[PDB]
RNA sequence: UUAGGCGGCCACAGCGGUGGGGUUGCCUCCCGUACCCAUCCCGAACACGGAAGAUAAGCCCACCAGCGUUCCAGGGAGUACUGGAGUGCGCGAGCCUCUGGGAAAUCCGGUUCGCCGCCACC
RNA sequence: GUUUGACUGGGGCGGUACGCGCUCGAAAAGAUAUCGAGCGCGCCCUAUGGUCAUCUCAGCCGGGGACCCGGCGAAGAGUGCAAGAGCAAAAGAUGACUUGACAGUGUUCUUCCCAACGAGGAACGCUGACGCGAAAGCGUGGUCUAGCGAACCAAUUAGCCUGCUUGAUGCGGGCAAUUGAUGACAGAAAAGCUACCCUAGGGAUAACAGAGUCGUCACUCGCAAGAGCACAUAUCGACCGAGUGGCUUGCUACCUCGAUGUCGGUUCCCUCCAUCCUGCCCGUGCAGAAGCGGGCAAGGGUGAGGUUGUUCGCCUAUUA
RNA sequence: UUGAGGCGCCCAAAAUGAUCGGGACUCAAAUCCACCACCGAGACCUGUCCGUACCACUCAUACUGGUAAUCGAGUAGAUUGG
RNA sequence: ACAGCUGGUUCCAAUCGAAACAUGUCGAAGCAUGACCUCCGCCGAGGUAGUCUGUGAGGUAGAGCGACCGAUUGGUCCUGUCAAACUCCAAACUUACAGACGCUGUUUGACGCGGGGAUUCCGGUGCGCGGGGUAAGCCUGUGUACCAGGAGGGGAACAACCCAGAGAUAGGUUAAGGUCCCCAAGUGUGGAUUAAGUGUAAUCCUCUGAAGGUG
């Protein structure tokens, strides 16, 4: 379905799952990524993605963005390269559809997805001083996936 | 103690001293309880009105000053609670109280003990207090016949300053008399 | 909920205390000498007639208890409400 | 609502805050009030006997009477005035 | 003492404001009114902010108004110094202006009508869609605006 | 209050801890079951009677802030949110200005190791 | 001869939101809708009720998933049943006593916010009688909010009133109250077809068409994983994301029910471009020939036939 | 070399005849920041009159005088004089 | 014939002026009882649409959760996220009562009380907050102002957007909005940007224009 079905927030937050049922699985497979056994601070460049308009993102978005953003890195830093990204949201809004008609239109559950008010880290990577322009264009390819528009902000680079 | 969520019991009930509920089936009456309390050695009995920041002692009596009149026997016993009551009972009598519901506190309801011995005073002074006679001890153990008896199993002194070694009941009726006296300074 | 045979409990009556048994109405006929024994072929004829030509109603997925609390020493009884019971046992 | 029982939507107003949890002091269960003394109107969770309509939470009545050892406190609700009777553990002196 | 101008109609306004303004003794457009300042006055104009024009006027000012629009409690009797003396506590308008200026007494007190039927301002005003700030007219004044506007509408 | 009884507010009073305190005085632990009373078994408790001993508990007194809590300073923050107004902006979701209010988390620094009432009493 | 209800994003089918209770919706007083989300009540118990005495629970630790001793332990236990709420020297557990789940009559609130309305309900009094306790006191049922029903008729109960001139006997009329139910739950005893139809009306309400919408459908664009023998980008192209159209479908119920004739076809006229051919172009996995993809472009053209009412589609032979 | 802001450009296809109402406008007749002068209601101010309500006078609800900044729009409907 | 259903119901003016909602109803195209409109009589001094302050009620926004609760990452304590049916926190704000100021009432009698007569119980729109639905000129709430039942001015036309609430007549100044012409008033002033006719379109079914990109 459009992403034009659940960009906006409008509905109520709906997210007990003590009163939600069948609602489906993420699609993400790892929040966490790159060598995430070391740490943030072990990095002197720290860049994050950050969303320009509040929205919602399902939870196919997230991870068909979080792929092919981070499938980047490990194309261009090895699948052990020197780096760490991390996706911070997590989808907790449960999304229905009504599929009858307007007669009991309350709909069944769905999809998933991750509310982010604009301004936010969608990620945030962690890299040395020269993948820094590796994950600048890891990110450029995410927000592409995405809804809103973003800014590719470094966190800690003075290098430049 | 352990968070915010956390509920620390009222002061007195902590201490372990006050029975809420049961004070507040006594609070009900609108009539002002006789406070009866025991000590090893002593036996105290106030009667207490309520007040705006706590309670109020209209009239007290203490064991202790019971021999302030002339008694010259111990002061944790039957003889002496009974007369702790009535002197008690006679200073209420002369702040304009004329009825009380007996306030035993955590002791217990037992059959004879001090504190309904306290009570028998307390009525016995002129006060109105709901009771239940077949409660109260019989006359004589009120006197001291229990104690008295006690030490007919002598062979050594039932005390050790010397009071006297039979000891006194009839001291009992001795004080308990001079109570009646209109003089008596309370 | 059972029901003690004979239970100490008051009575609109004696103003005291005795001992009242548990009796569920045993009821009584049609008198056949009565007002709607005679009402009921004046109200007919040919035809139909609302009230006479009706039939029984249903019933409460249960029936209240509806009882007589008969005295001791006296001998007679009256009337409280009931409760809806499926069963009721008035031990011994 | 979806059920128009006395309690329907009183989670809030009859619930005490963590540590108000427990029995409640007798001081003001036994509070006495005179005739004409304007009075807050709130329920004590902790007390059970004595309540009046939670609807009347929050309402500034004047005792006009009592009715055995509750009180008759008189309130206006919107434009109907009505005799409420509450025991004193549900009362607070105003002022 | 500030001087309260109604510059919105009554048509849409909340009933709760109107009802104030009319508390204000204000009921028309243009009508103007001396309100003193306490607690109570206050919070009254801060929720009438959006439908008026107010700020405390010079002494200058306030005088050549009240010789132009200020009336009696009934009559079309010119309120002029002479007219003034022989009824107010005063002697002329600047001494009646300094009072109720300085809050001593109130058009009332004296006899006039709690209102200032003003005359629409002469070049326009600076507009009811934005306040002051913003480049309008609504809202607190300046004691030189209120009066440029006071002034306009002699 | 050189140690007590009854309380109100019901953690500023909690939790944890340190130090001091008692010859006929107080409170206790304590000594003991003939009686009133007592234990579904126990004088443990409850109840009764009494001082040989003790200040080790308790309790009272002084103090400690590590945890919890109350209030306060500064920082966060006039930020989040918001009652009133706008021919202000934005495709839009939405934002902004003017006016009147105004947090929460957290951090650092203080406070808090109860307050007050009546009665009795070297 | 009549009956065969109502609600309803039209009606039918389905369902019950047709009487009740809880949380949320509900916007920090009160009130608040939808075929709103989560879910219940139509009883059950004579002890599972009442009081008094004694006592403290889950869970955890240590000493000998039964039991026993100690310690930590404000409550996470238990309290009949939904949910929300109350409760720890108790409202929970145990023991014993007890049967107040008693008679009767009121006040107030609720039922029905405001604001009139019955039954039912609750809190709070008084009179009588009881139960427990030393006593204050507690018990008008189960801690609170669901568990409920008019008249008529029948039965039943205490005392009293009364039945046509009159006495006795018999049988009746009545005051007061209990039980038996109307769940469509403020109560009618009660099935269908009508294309043979009929009347009153409705655009208060459906079907064609219009209009709004665009999930659906058609088309595009962004990013470009992947393959294309090597090579993303000759060509193909997933995922995700952004849109345009108003041809499909669905949705809504605004317009029309004192009627805007309903599919397909035909005939005749105008148009759109997202172009099938024709003209001019670019790339090529462009030798040529023949293609494949793309750009500009709506002047002109885009035909005849076999099955099927078909639209669509399938099929034949011609065709630039 | 990189950060930021302004206006604009690409993205951008529809059916009888194109459109900001039209004309047409480019150091504007656009946009933004300021400023000056004007035009423009039945609103506001003002002369006179009318109705209505209230006051004085009055038998009057007939005159006369007075007050209204705080009276003057209205479907269903209630009321009343003609 | 009956109909709760469609149509029609004839002269002038003055005062006030709705309800399109609640409860019950074989009730939903109808009634009845309230709310609300109006008329009459009675009572006789207070009343409370605004604000301020004092004494109270509250758990929505926000926030947060090693504070409950249930969700929801990873690492060898640290680290990553949430909540209509969660809350250690917590507004704005709404709300009871009282005082004060304001306003109002005691010849215009308020507040209140009793009685007669209604109409009404298809509503609609804007805005704020909503719940449902991809959406809707959708469905259904709530507060509020407007249309209905509201002229006049402006907005090209246009119930509800802006100004404005309006006796007659008249002079004047303004409001919204506008000043190149059509068309009353500037081809006004200082300065900058734009080259697309971008634009000359407050709001909107109505005025689109997006992600992405732009020596
Ligand atoms: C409880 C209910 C009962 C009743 O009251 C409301 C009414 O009582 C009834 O209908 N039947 C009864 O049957 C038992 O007692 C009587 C009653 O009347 C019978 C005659 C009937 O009233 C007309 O035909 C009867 C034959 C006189 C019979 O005699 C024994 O109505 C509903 C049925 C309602 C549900
Ligand atoms: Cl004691
Ligand atoms: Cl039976
Ligand atoms: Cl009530
Ligand atoms: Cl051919
Ligand atoms: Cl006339
Ligand atoms: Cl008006
Ligand atoms: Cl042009
Ligand atoms: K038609
Ligand atoms: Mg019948
Ligand atoms: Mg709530
Ligand atoms: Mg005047
Ligand atoms: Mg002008
Ligand atoms: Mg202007
Ligand atoms: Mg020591
Ligand atoms: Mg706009
Ligand atoms: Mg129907
Ligand atoms: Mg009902
Ligand atoms: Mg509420
Ligand atoms: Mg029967
Ligand atoms: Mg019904
Ligand atoms: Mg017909
Ligand atoms: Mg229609
Ligand atoms: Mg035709
Ligand atoms: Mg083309
Ligand atoms: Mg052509
Ligand atoms: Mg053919
Ligand atoms: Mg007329
Ligand atoms: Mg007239
Ligand atoms: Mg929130
Ligand atoms: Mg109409
Ligand atoms: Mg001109
Ligand atoms: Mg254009
Ligand atoms: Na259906
Ligand atoms: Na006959
Ligand atoms: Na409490
Ligand atoms: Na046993
Ligand atoms: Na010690
Ligand atoms: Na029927
Ligand atoms: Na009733
Ligand atoms: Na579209
Ligand atoms: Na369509
Ligand atoms: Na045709
Ligand atoms: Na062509
Ligand atoms: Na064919
Ligand atoms: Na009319
Ligand atoms: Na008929
Ligand atoms: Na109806
Ligand atoms: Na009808
Ligand atoms: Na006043
Ligand atoms: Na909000
Ligand atoms: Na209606
Ligand atoms: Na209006
Ligand atoms: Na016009
Ligand atoms: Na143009
Ligand atoms: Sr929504
Ligand atoms: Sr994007
Ligand atoms: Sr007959
Ligand atoms: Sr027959
Ligand atoms: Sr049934
Ligand atoms: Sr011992
Ligand atoms: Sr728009
Ligand atoms: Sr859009
Ligand atoms: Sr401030
Ligand atoms: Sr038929
Ligand atoms: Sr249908
Ligand atoms: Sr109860
Ligand atoms: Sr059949
Ligand atoms: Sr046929
Ligand atoms: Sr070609
Ligand atoms: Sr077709
Ligand atoms: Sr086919
Ligand atoms: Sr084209
Ligand atoms: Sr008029
Ligand atoms: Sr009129
Ligand atoms: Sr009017
Ligand atoms: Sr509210
Ligand atoms: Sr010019
Ligand atoms: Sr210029
Ligand atoms: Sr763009």
């Amino acid at each position: 379905k459009p992403a034009s079905m659940y960009r906006d927030i409008d509905k109520p937050a709906y997210t007990r799952r003590e009163y939600i049922t069948g609602i489906p699985g993420s699609k993400i497979a790892q929040h966490k990524m790159g060598r995430k056994q070391k740490d943030a601070d072990d990095y002197p460049v720290q860049i994050s993605l950050i969303v320009e308009e509040t929205v919602q993102l399902r939870h196919g978005s997230l991870e068909a963005s979080r792929l092919s953003a981070n499938r980047h890195l490990i194309k261009e830093l090895g699948e052990e390269g020197d780096y760490k990204m991390t996706l911070r949201k997590f989808p907790h809004q449960v999304l229905r559809e009504n599929k009858d008609g307007m007669r009991a239109a309350f709909g069944k559950i769905v999809g998933t997805a991750a509310r982010v008010q604009a301004g936010e880290q969608l990620f945030t990577a962690y890299c040395n001083v020269e993948d820094a322009e590796h994950v600048k264009e890891a990110f450029r390819r995410a927000y592409n996936k995405i809804t809103p528009s973003c800014r590719i902000k470094v966190e800690r680079g003075e290098e430049l | 103690a352990t968070g915010p969520r956390y509920k620390v019991p009222m002061r007195r009930r902590r201490e372990a001293r006050t029975d809420y509920h049961q004070r507040l089936r006594l609070l009900k009456s609108g009539k002002p309880r006789l406070v009866a309390r025991k000590s090893n050695k002593h036996v105290r009995a106030q009667l207490v009105t309520l007040g705006p920041n706590g309670d109020d002692t209209l009239a007290s009596a203490h064991s202790s000053d019971l021999a302030e009149y002339g008694w010259e026997a111990p002061t944790g016993n039957m003889p002496s609670a009974y007369l702790t009551g009535l002197l008690a009972g006679l200073r209420a009598q002369e702040a304009g109280v004329e009825e009380a519901v007996l306030d035993i506190g955590l002791n217990s309801p037992t059959p004879g003990s001090k504190v309904f011995a306290i009570q028998e005073g307390a009525i016995d002074a002129g006060l109105d207090i709901p009771h239940n006679d077949d409660v109260l001890a019989d006359w004589q153990r009120t006197r001291g016949a229990h104690i008295a008896e006690y030490d007919e199993q002598l062979e050594e002194p039932l005390y050790s300053g010397d009071f006297d070694a039979a000891d006194l009941p009839e001291h009992f009726d001795e004080l308990r008399e001079t109570l009646l006296d209109g003089d008596i300074e309370l | 909920m059972q029901m003690p045979r004979r239970f100490n409990t008051y009575c609109p009556h004696c103003n005291e205390h005795q001992e009242h048994e548990v009796e569920k109405v045993r009821s009584g006929r049609q008198t056949g000498m009565k007002w709607i024994d005679r009402q009921r072929e004046r109200n007919s004829g040919i035809g139909n007639d609302g009230k006479f030509s009706k039939v029984p109603g249903g019933d409460k997925p249960t029936k209240k208890t509806d009882l007589k609390y008969r005295c001791g020493e006296c001998g007679k009884a009256h009337l409280r409400e009931g409760w809806r019971a499926g069963r009721l046992e008035f031990q011994e | 609502p979806s059920s128009n029982g006395p309690l329907e939507g009183t989670r809030g107003k009859l619930k005490n805050k963590p540590r108000d949890r427990g029995t409640s002091p007798p001081q003001r269960a036994v509070e006495e009030f005179d005739d004409g003394e304007k009075v807050h109107l709130k329920i004590d969770p902790s007390v059970p006997n004595g309540r009046f309509h939670p609807r009347f939470d929050g309402q500034t009545g004047t005792v006009e009477g009592k009715q055995g050892d509750a009180y008759k406190v008189d309130i206006v609700d919107g434009g109907k005035e009505k005799t409420i009777i509450v025991t004193a553990a549900h009362l607070r002196r105003q002022e | 003492m500030h001087a309260l101008v109604q510059l919105r109609g009554e048509v849409n306004m909340h009933t709760d404001i109107q009802d104030t303004l009319e508390m204000l003794n204000i009921h028309h457009v243009n009508h103007c009114t001396l309100v003193p300042e306490t607690d109570a006055y206050r919070g009254m104009v801060a929720k009438v902010n959006d439908f008026v024009a107010f700020g405390e006027p010079s002494q200058e000012t306030l005088e050549t108004v009240l010789a132009t629009r200020a009336e009696p409690l009934e009559g079309d009797a010119d309120v002029d110094d002479e007219w003034v003396a022989e009824h107010t506590d005063y002697d002329d308008i600047s001494g009646l202006a300094f009072a109720l200026l300085s809050e001593e007494t109130t058009l009332r007190e004296q006899g006039l009508s709690p209102t200032l039927r003003l005359h629409p301002p002469r070049g326009g005003h600076d507009g009811v869609k934005h306040p002051v700030k913003e480049g309008g007219q609504l809202g607190k004044h300046d004691t030189e605006g209120i009066d440029d506007l006071l002034e306009a509408m002699r």
